[PDB]
């Protein structure tokens, strides 16, 4: 059962890679810069 | 689809930007905002902040804060809510301007609203500030004294810790 | 008792996730830019 309550741990843990992951797929937004081109 | 500006917002001057978007805004203006706050980028950020402090003015709808605050808003809700708290009796604007000095730590320009500003409810504002705690939080001692609920404050301060609290 | 070993390591990974949330609470600190009041 403890065990159980770790593998819910680890799908925490995924659920926060997935937030992750959103931050990744937004990190290009933020990548295009304007003023790079100075 | 006339609303493109996003791309051109970083060569055009955001002076006479503003001044096309404070006219002839017959509803219009929201899409705009909500059309630049989709390509959010750090270079085109505080301009739709300034963009923001023109039409207040005339039509202070909470459908454009609350999607603001539906994303990130670092301190631009903060910098744009810095100058209507003044000039307002609104306790919602206070205390979303409370929270956004909660987001980034802007706690020294608050307890100075807390004493002059008297049109708000210090019970959920009281909360809200245990509830967030600052870790040096001292505008407490200042609220509560200047509505006189310092009775809790000495008890809650007892029971977290009392180190110069009370001294200060 | 290797699975357990691996239990060991997601907890380690859960501290370093611990400690990566105290950095996202201490990043206002650095969001609190003066030049973004100009």
């Amino acid at each position: 059962k403890e065990y159980l309550t770790k593998v819910d741990k680890l799908d925490a843990s995924e659920s926060l890679r997935k937030e992750e992951e959103q931050a990744t797929e937004t990190q290009p937004i933020v990548y295009g810069q304007p003023q790079l081109m100075l | 689809d006339i609303k493109r500006a996003v791309v051109h917002t970083h060569l055009l001057n955001p002076e006479w930007l503003v001044n096309y978007f404070g006219s002839l805004s017959v509803e219009d203006s929201l899409e705009c905002l909500r059309a630049m706050l989709s390509a959010n980028i750090r270079q085109n950020l505080q301009i739709c902040v300034q963009v923001a402090s023109k039409y207040h003015e005339q039509l202070s709808t909470q459908s454009l804060i609350e999607l603001f605050e539906s994303f990130k808003s670092f301190e631009g809700l903060f910098y744009f809510l810095g100058s209507i708290v003044n000039f307002s009796q609104d306790p919602d604007v206070h205390f979303k301007y409370i929270q956004a000095a909660c987001k980034t730590g802007q706690i020294k320009e608050v307890e100075r609203i807390c004493r002059e500003s008297n049109c708000y409810d210090p019970e959920r504002v009281k909360n809200f500030l245990k509830e967030a705690k600052l870790t040096d939080q001292l505008p407490l001692i200042i609220v509560c004294d200047r509505f006189d609920f310092v009775h809790d404050l000495v008890l809650y301060l007892y029971r977290n810790n009392l180190q110069k609290y009370i001294e200060i």
